[PDB]
């Protein structure tokens, strides 16, 4: 049983969406997401009654949309084809500042930071050592950002791009805020283990922005899934360790003004010492006023708003996937 | 046991008592020293507790 | 629904139950003004000692203050009803604040004020809450379904309010009265109901220093834990001390003893006549049937003093809500003793009620 | 008798409409008319007739007008009937609404009395939380399995269930359903809910609700948030939980003195009055020739300017500003994808006493599609759905709410520091993402929204604070002061010259003579002039671009050197914030294909306007 | 996996793996239970063995008195003449159970739900409900990972609808945990 | 449980003595046609209405006729019930004060006052009733105590009329000579020194006098003493004292009562309806003295509210 209301970009103003009842039935299970557009073709009924005894008026039969075919709007892998026709393009040796070109579009300048998004999507190796203890195998990212800078359409980007990617906000907030905790199910009502985005994202990468505006409890967590990757909890009546290899690309924002003095990250960013040792990369924005950029930036800008090299995406998102594997 | 805290992560250090929202009962709900009993206990970050 | 010894409802509130209730015939709502004391009434507006005799004659318990006594006479005549054609809507309320040592018998005014005042709701200071005034949305018992309830403001809608310890409020109480002072509106918007709704009041406080007594040589402003803008914004502002003085207290000791002999109420009765409740029906009857207006030959002298007001600078000052107090208290006295236009005399002492308080500020 | 009354009535009613319906001559409206309204019925084939009332109450000097305003209720189907037969007499499955309208006296919800049952009456109020739209039997395929089951019969009337005499065949009473679920015909009707309306209630107590049905023609002509006049008739629907109110209340047992002997099936009865109505009109050439006279001036910039708020005496730059959030700008999609917005954000930040609630009094008390609110008790929702669940039966019934009734309009807000951080949340992501997302208790959903907001802050001192930043004032987050165009400080200083001119003008306002500080536009040919001025949606065609960029960086060269002054980035918002600003002045003007001396315009505006923010 | 189970798989022998929420009480069926009519005062015995079919239930008290169906004389000679001309009866549902020469056993309810790193990205997790025998009680503390080899059956009792919705559950037989891993 | 039936007496305080609604004993009906007037007697809790007729003229004929009631000729009788809790001197070592309920019919009504020390003398009946349905055994019976006879220790003044007995008493202690300072040593004995303390806090217990001026503005009335030094003054021996001898007095310590303890609140009734506002500490003890223990440790909206 799903049930279906109006999209939400075409309403004519003033008005509101409206739900209908859709019931599946064999062959139909299971193919839409939720979120999502879909196409029906169903036929149209109305469901009978309990009993009719002594009510008010007035007589109301409801109306079900029994479904009979659905489409969507109106699963990348490889074959053999692409394997073999792989390793021509594996040769070259400008192949990399060609995988960093064809990374933003949108964004004209700033290769340092487009090339440490490269290599922190594109992994390395775990490791084990025989027989106790592993190093790490991720890259983690952290980026000093400025007010006025295109980071949320890199990471925006980085969303699109990879396998299995959550973008979870720290506070306001959506769905989930780092932390695993038993909560009831407001759908079904039996208690349930809900991960944390952490656990979540693992073999991944998670998307988190402006550490200025988070608690103790989840400054906790992101220090946890950094130690030693396993959260553990023990609320209620439960004591287990989930398992977390997550990798961070964070996006962070400066205490007041853009670059506040001359002294360094440490003392630049309100953040603190323990949670700065773990993170391997670091990126500034930039800069002062200045000629070429407003030039080349807002002929861009103007390029842009007037409209009322590159392998293209689909290659290189299967690329990375075929290379990590 | 291996807790990095001011509590670790969704669990806390020390012996808390949280009463049973069914039935209204009392037991003793974890930590870190009460799991660990006859063993070793590893803190990091004593001094920012 | 009336009352011989309270004071007698308005009418520009009224008038949609005027528009209503003619077609059924119903009880009066309205005191009915006979027609021989009517006489009576125009025998004393020709007294010339009205302005001391009736302000003297309301609270014949307590002693000094004629100055405030004198402006909470013209609260109960507040102003002139005055409609646009759209938009407009100007009210007649004035808003006084009196503050001062303690042992000054401040509570002693507000309980009277309370006892005459038709429609008045006493609340008090750190008893309140931004629920506390409106929309109590509850559940009633004896039918079983979710009943909205008006809270305190609402029931004050047309008279006086009162309030205690003006200093101990919230942020987010006293942040109530940014709209009831200024809009003369308030605008609900929670779950149960989007709709503004309008409660006309003429709000009354008081307030107690640090100190607690008044000490010289120290801001007037800094000596109440007000922001000066807000403290700006009531009209009429007293600030009563004492005097160290010996010549008074002996007064005031057998006014004291004057009261507790006998153990009769024969409090003053000499030498002075006092109206008992001549007054109520005068107020009410100089509440309806006047329109005053301020025509030209005085706009000199009021422009004329509003700039002379404007001249200091380089404690409080004084902005645009002194030139409509000056008009709103102005017409006000001019309500009194039955004169449908203001004059050009008599607008002098409605400055000086200002300046009472003006030369209790040098110290 | 009493059937020679209603016949007598109704052969009146037949005589009535075939007779002459217009007096006029020539010059009109010409005869008949109500035969041109059956026949051109007849080529559309819609099934309704509006009548009015007005022609019945010049014919029989009143006699047949007070036969069908009091017994409505009792005279449905004598009208509906002669009504049909006129139809078989001129014309070739048939439903027939007979919907009157124009009636001389309107009530309010409290002359609602129990004496004026049945009859007709005028009710406008204010719509607020509609319902959905679902069938409805009224027209029975209902009798016994042994044998016939095909009686076409009653429940016209609300029961529902069930036939009672002449049956089966053969199965006698009070044998019957089974009903059927395929043989009958429908119709739909919806349920909203007025509430009272604002300018009436006595002084002082709360607003008070009203049920309302509305079937047939009239569905979904209603609309959340705008005033209606309805029709009449005023049933009556039976209650429950009005029990232990206390009563005395009346009880129905049943008669027994008849039948002779050799249970207790005793009932209580308590009504509640609802309403029912058929007709919704939503109130609440030549002049075009005025609009010819309201383009064709040179100056209609600064009449629009000097014109807006008579009462207001002072500086121009926030009317400017009013009058540019009046005009909206092009909102047009994008490849793909992600639109543009769209529309502009002036917050009016300043001290107190400086009647800035004025500004505010005049735009809701003028344009449409305004909500005001003095947002302290908001509280939370409020400014979004409920989900109200349930009327009756899996309602999910969506509330108004607050925020969201003000679509293309301006949803004006005050004092952003005495509300709390989860409005914050609510108005940065109703300003970000252009929808509002729910998950409140249950029905999971997403909403729309599409206002322009208007704010009313005040300092943190209350004061200047000159000396400070202007980010030292606000006391509210960052990432909601990024969005606002522009700010607006105001503060007033003693100059003798602008003293006696506020003083004089205030004087003046509060003299009744003189009101006459006219304006050179009326009152209501303005609201006419937005409605031809919104039509326009230029693109422009200038090479000047260009210039509008390097226009940008002489922007950004000064506030460079130095940041003692207000330390701005610029924003490239800014620059987009160029090209909605020229826009709005371009709809002003009556412009397309935007010249450059329009970007001097809004750049010298911002110029200022910011000259107004570094200090 | 979870994820795909149809109802082609409806009473065969299927085997997953996930994690264990929160067991319950433990509870207390019956195996061999000896009976006795209020009114006629007859003796019987019965056992039962298979004694998971929730909301069956399995068995219950037989709804007569029984001796009627007898195969001697003056057995039918008494439960004739209970009365004088009319014939007896223990009826209605006349039997009780005598408790002092039972026997009884176990059953568990556990809960069990998918783990979740796969792949519950979009949705919320989804969850299973368990059973045990005899000897599988008090084995498994919440938390661990396991794999139950079970058999997929339905029963019918309500929700917390229509028309002919029937919810799923898993009958163990039996379980195992980890190696160890604890 | 083996006093069923007798004639007990108890001792403790009351708390929560609710109000006072008629509950119906005999119901009267009339019959309109035969003329009779049925009645009927109802002791349980629920009772139910009844039908056509049951006289000896309406019943033995056909046409029944059909009966309603009527509320001048019915008997009704005053009710109000109560708590008795321990009265926490006569308690073991480490328990917690339990309770029993009281219900009271007739003219012994408005005599249990909130927050007294009273000796209740009546009959013990059961009254029939079990808690959650699955629970039950069979038959238990849940008592109550029947009121008979009240009696209270510390008299209530201006409850007395009558002087002639008394001044066998009162005038041994007029005629005794130095009554004022001979009563200012009897205050608490048992410490030394601070006569003057003493001689003002009889002044205190005395009190008056009142005054209506006609207007009506009302003045009191009333004295108002404060106490200050640290700390072995024996300043709380005072306080126990005087609270212990002037009737109706409530002694409460800092912090204690919150802001809303102190003040009244408001709280659902149990079986007589409904939304009483139950009152604090202060409203418990009005025309009376109230103690209070370290003034200065008192949260700031109590300030105002004792302001
Ligand atoms: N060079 C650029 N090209 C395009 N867009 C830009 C550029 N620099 C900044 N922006 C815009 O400025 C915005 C700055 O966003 P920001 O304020 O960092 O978002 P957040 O709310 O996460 O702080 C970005 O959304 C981006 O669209
Ligand atoms: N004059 C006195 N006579 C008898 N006992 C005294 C005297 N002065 C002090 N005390 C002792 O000092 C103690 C004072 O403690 P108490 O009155 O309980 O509170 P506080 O210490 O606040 O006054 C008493 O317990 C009492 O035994």
């Amino acid at each position: 049983r799903v049930t279906l209301q109006e999209a939400p970009g075409t309403v004519p103003p003033g008005r509101l969406p409206r739900h209908r009842e859709v019931i599946l039935l064999a062959d139909l299970v299971d193919v839409s997401k939720p979120g999502e557009e879909v196409e029906v073709t169903g036929i149209y009924k109305n469901n009978y009654d309990g009993n009719l005894n002594a009510k008010n008026g007035f007589p109301v039969f409801a109306t079900i949309i029994e479904a009979n075919s659905i489409k969507r709007r109106e699963v990348f892998s490889w074959t053999e084809e692409e394997e073999r026709e792989f390793r021509k393009i594996s040769r070259d040796r400008g192949i990399i500042d060609k995988i960093i070109s064809s990374m933003a579009p949108s964004i004209y300048g700033h290769r340092d930071i487009k090339t440490a998004v490269a290599c922190s999507l594109f992994g390395g190796v775990p490791k084990n050592v025989n027989g106790k203890h592993s190093i790490r195998g991720d890259i983690n990212v952290l980026l000093l950002g400025d007010p006025g800078t295109a980071k949320s359409q890199i990471l925006k980007y980085v969303e699109k791009t990879a396998h299995r990617a959550v973008f979870a906000t720290g506070q306001g907030a959506s769905a989930v805020g780092l932390t695993a905790s038993v909560r009831k199910d407001p759908i079904t009502k039996e208690w349930t283990l809900e991960g944390g985005a952490l656990v979540l994202a693992d073999k991944g990468v998670c998307l988190i922005d402006e550490f200025d505006k988070m608690n103790d409890q989840d400054r906790t967590s992101i220090h946890e899934a950094m130690e030693q990757q396993s959260i553990s909890i023990s609320k209620a009546g439960i004591v287990t360790t989930l398992q977390a290899r997550c990798s961070i690309i964070a996006a962070a924002n400066p205490n007041g003004g853009r670059y506040n003095s001359t002294l360094p990250l440490a003392q630049n960013v309100s953040l603190t010492e323990p949670i700065l040792s773990r993170f391997d990369i670091l990126c500034v924005v930039r800069d002062l006023v200045d000629e070429e950029a407003d030039e080349r930036l807002a002929t861009f800008v103007v390029d842009s708003h007037v409209r009322s090299s590159p392998i293209p995406q689909e290659l290189l998102m299967k690329y990375i996937h075929y290379a990590r594997t | 046991v291996y807790t990095s805290g001011k509590g670790s992560s969704a669990a806390g250090l020390t012996a808390s008592v949280q009463r049973d929202p069914m039935t209204r009962e009392f037991y003793l709900e974890g930590g870190a020293m009460v799991l660990a009993d006859g063993g070793v206990v590893c803190i990091d970050e004593f001094d920012k507790m | 629904v009336s009352d011989k010894r309270l004071d007698v409802d308005t009418s520009t509130i009224e008038q949609e139950l005027m528009q209503n209730k003619v077609d059924h015939n119903e009880v009066e709502e309205v005191r009915q003004i006979t027609d021989q004391d009517l006489a009576k009434i125009r025998e004393v507006a020709a007294r010339e000692d009205l302005y001391s005799l009736l302000a003297r004659s309301i609270a014949p318990s307590i002693y000094e203050l004629e100055d405030v006594k004198k402006g909470i006479l013209l609260q109960l005549f507040g102003g002139t009803n005055k409609t646009f054609t759209k938009g407009g809507r100007y009210r007649g309320d004035i808003n006084i604040l009196l503050c001062g040592d303690p042992s000054t018998s401040k509570s002693q005014i507000l309980q009277y004020v309370h006892k005459i005042t038709p429609r008045g709701v006493y609340t008090s200071g750190k008893g309140s809450s931004a629920v506390g005034l409106t929309a109590y949305i509850t559940r009633d018992v004896d039918t079983k379904q979710l009943v909205l309830e008006s809270g305190a403001l609402v029931l004050s809608d047309g008279g006086v309010c009162c309030i205690d310890e003006f200093d101990k409020m919230s942020d987010s109480t006293r942040s109530v009265l940014h709209e009831v002072m200024e809009q003369q509106t308030i605008s609900i918007a929670k779950a149960g109901i989007i709709t503004t709704l309008n409660a006309r009041s003429s709000i009354l406080a008081s307030a107690n220093p640090i100190g607690s007594r008044y000490n010289p040589n120290l801001p007037v402003t800094e000596n109440i834990d007000l922001p000066p803008p807000l403290l700006s914004r009531f009209d009429l502002v007293y600030l009563v001390l004492d005097k160290v003085d010996e010549k008074n207290d002996r007064e005031l000791a057998k006014h004291l003893t004057n009261l507790y002999l006998e153990d009769k109420p024969e409090h003053i009765s000499q030498d002075d006549v006092l109206p008992v409740e001549f007054l109520t029906m005068y107020i009410s009857y100089a509440k309806e049937h006047i329109h005053p207006i301020i025509t030209e030959a005085a706009k000199t002298e009021l422009v004329r003093a509003y700039v002379g007001m404007r001249k200091m600078g380089d404690r409080i000052t004084a902005t645009t809500r002194q030139l409509e107090s000056m008009i709103r208290l102005a017409e006000a006295h001019a309500k009194m003793k039955l004169k449908n236009v203001v004059e050009l005399e008599d607008v002098q002492e409605a400055v000086r009620l200002i300046r009472s308080a003006i030369k209790d500020y040098a110290t | 008798v009493d059937d020679v009354t209603g016949e007598k009535v109704r052969e009146a009613f037949e005589q009535f409409l075939e007779d002459f319906s217009v007096q006029s001559t020539d010059t009109g409206e010409v005869e008949k008319v109500y035969r041109a309204q059956i026949e051109f019925m007849k080529i559309y084939d819609l099934n309704t007739i509006y009548i009015d009332y007005q022609h019945l109450s010049m014919r029989e000097n009143g006699a047949l007008a007070m036969a069908i305003s009091e017994q409505y209720y009792r005279f449905l189907p004598f009208l509906q009937k002669g009504l049909r037969r006129v139809v078989r007499k001129y014309a070739p499955e048939r439903v027939f609404q007979i919907s009157f309208f124009n009636l001389p006296t309107v009530h309010r919800i409290r002359d609602i009395r129990s004496e004026k049952i049945g009859s007709l009456l005028s009710i406008s109020g204010t719509v607020t939380r509609t319902s959905e739209v679902r069938p409805e039997l009224y027209k029975a395929s209902f009798t016994c399995d042994m044998c016939r089951a095909i009686v076409d019969n009653v429940e016209q009337s609300f029961k529902y269930t069930e036939p009672t005499f002449c049956p089966n065949p053969s199965c006698e009473n009070r044998a019957f359903w089974t009903l059927n679920v395929t043989r009958s015909r429908f119709l739909d009707w919806q349920k909203v809910r007025i509430q009272e309306n604002a300018n009436e209630i006595p002084t002082g107590s709360m607003p008070r609700t009203l049920d309302v049905i509305l079937r047939g023609d009239s569905v979904e002509r209603a609309k959340p948030g705008d005033r209606c006049k309805f029709t009449g008739v005023e049933i009556v629907v039976p209650d429950v939980t009005q029990l232990g109110l206390p009563g005395v209340k009346p009880s129905s047992t049943l008669d027994t003195r008849g039948i002779s002997k050799t249970s207790l099936g005793v009932r209580d009865l308590t009504y509640k009055i609802s309403f029912l109505a058929c007709h919704v009109i939503s109130i609440g050439s030549d002049e075009i020739n005025e609009l010819k006279e309201m383009v064709k001036d040179e100056h209609i910039y600064d009449k629009l300017v000097r014109s807006i708020a008579p009462a207001v005496f002072g500086h121009e730059a926030v009317k400017k500003g009013i009058l540019l959030q009046m005009l909206g700008g092009v909102h047009k999609s994008t490849v793909e994808g992600i639109k543009l917005r769209g529309d502009i954000n002036i917050c009016v930040v300043g001290d107190p006493s400086t009647s800035k609630s004025q500004f505010l009094k005049y735009v809701v008390g003028f344009a449409p599609r305004s909500v005001y609110t003095s947002g302290k008790a908001s509280s939370a929702a409020g400014l979004t759905a409920a989900v109200v669940r349930d009327e009756e039966g899996g309602d999910y019934t969506i509330e108004a709410g607050a925020l969201m009734l003000a679509d293309n309009g301006i949803c004006c807000i005050d004092e952003f520091d005495k509300m709390d951080i989860s409005d914050q949340v609510a108005i940065h992501e109703a300003m970000e993402q252009q929808t509002i997302s729910i998950a409140k208790a249950g029905i999971h959903a997403t909403l729309n929204a599409r206002t322009s907001i208007l704010a009313a802050a005040n300092p943190v001192g209350g004061r200047y604070n000159r000396k400070l930043s202007l980010r030292g004032n606000l006391n509210m987050t960052a990432p909601i002061m990024s969005r606002f165009d522009l700010f607006f400080v105001i503060l007033d200083d003693c100059n003798e010259k602008i003293d006696t001119e506020l003083a004089s003008h205030i004087v003046d306002l509060h003299m009744k003579r003189d009101e006459a500080i006219e304006p050179p536009f009326s009152a209501e040919q303005l609201r006419r002039y937005i409605k031809y001025a919104r039509t326009f949606k230029p693109i422009l065609t200038k090479e000047a671009r260009s210039y509008l960029v390097e226009k940008y960086k002489e922007l950004r060269k000064d506030d460079a050197q130095g940041f003692s002054r207000s330390s701005y980035r610029i924003t490239v918002r800014q620059l987009e914030s160029m090209i909605r600003l020229s826009e709005a002045i371009a709809r002003a003007n009556c412009v397309d294909e935007i010249t450059p001396s329009f970007i001097a315009e809004a750049y010298d505006l911002l110029r200022q306007s910011i000259i107004r923010v570094d200090v | 996996p979870l994820r795909d189970l149809d109802s082609e798989h409806v009473s065969k022998i299927v085997r997953l793996s996930g994690i264990i929420i929160s067991t319950s009480v433990l509870s207390s069926r019956a195996t061999y239970l000896s009976i006795m009519c209020r009114n006629c005062r007859h003796t019987t015995s019965i056992t039962i063995n298979n004694f998971n079919s929730i909301t069956g239930n399995t068995v219950s008290l037989p709804r007569s008195c029984l001796s009627t169906i007898e195969s001697e004389s003056s057995m039918a000679n008494e439960s004739n003449i209970g009365d004088e001309s009319t014939k007896k009866n223990c009826g209605p549902d006349p039997y009780i159970i005598i408790h002092e020469s039972s026997k009884f056993i176990d059953q568990q309810f556990l809960k069990l739900q998918e783990i979740p790193e796969l792949v519950p990205v979009g949705e919320m997790p989804r969850n299973l409900t368990m059973t045990c025998d005899r000897y599988l009680t008090n084995k498994v503390i919440p938390g661990t990972r396991v794999t139950i080899v079970g058999i997929y059956s339905i029963y019918n009792s309500k929700n917390g609808s229509g028309v002919a919705i029937r919810t799923p559950y898993i009958k163990i037989l039996g379980i195992q945990s980890d190696v160890e891993t604890s | 449980g083996d006093f069923l039936g007798q004639l007990i007496t108890v001792r403790g305080i009351i708390t929560r003595v609710s109000d006072v609604k008629p509950a119906v004993e005999v119901i009267a009906y009339t019959c309109d046609q035969c003329g009779y007037e049925v009645f009927q007697e109802v002791n349980s809790r629920t009772f139910t209405p009844l039908s056509e007729c049951t006289s000896e003229e309406c019943s033995q004929n056909q046409t029944k006729g059909q009966l309603f009631m009527s509320t001048r000729a019915s008997k009704f009788s005053a009710f109000q019930e109560c708590k008795i809790q321990e009265l926490s001197q006569q308690v073991p070592v480490g328990h917690i004060p339990r309770s029993l309920n009281i219900h009271v019919n007739g003219t012994l009504v408005r005599s249990l006052s909130p927050g007294d020390i009273v000796d209740v003398t009546g009959i013990f009946l059961p009254a029939p009733y079990t808690g959650f349905k699955a629970l039950k055994a069979g038959l238990l019976t849940e008592t109550y105590l029947e009121a008979q006879f009240v009696r209270q220790h510390k008299k209530k003044f201006a409850s007395f009329s009558l002087t002639s007995d008394v001044e066998e008493r009162v005038m041994e202690l007029i005629t005794s000579g130095d009554v004022y300072n001979r009563l200012a040593k009897s205050i608490a004995p048992e410490i030394y020194g601070n006569l003057d303390v003493k001689k003002a806090l009889l002044l205190l217990l005395v009190g008056g006098v009142d005054k209506r001026v006609g207007d009506g503005m009302k003045i009191r009335g009333d004295i108002n003493v404060c106490l200050m030094g640290d700390p072995g003054v024996a300043k709380s021996q005072l306080l126990k004292a005087i609270c212990k001898i002037s009737p109706r007095g409530v002694y409460t310590t800092g912090k204690g009562s919150s802001g809303v303890g102190l003040t009244a609140a408001v709280m659902k009734d149990p079986v007589t309806d409904e939304m009483i506002l139950e009152g604090g500490a202060l409203v418990l003890a009005d025309n009376g003295i109230c103690c209070i223990d370290e003034f200065d440790k008192m949260d700031e909206s109590d300030r105002t509210a004792i302001h």
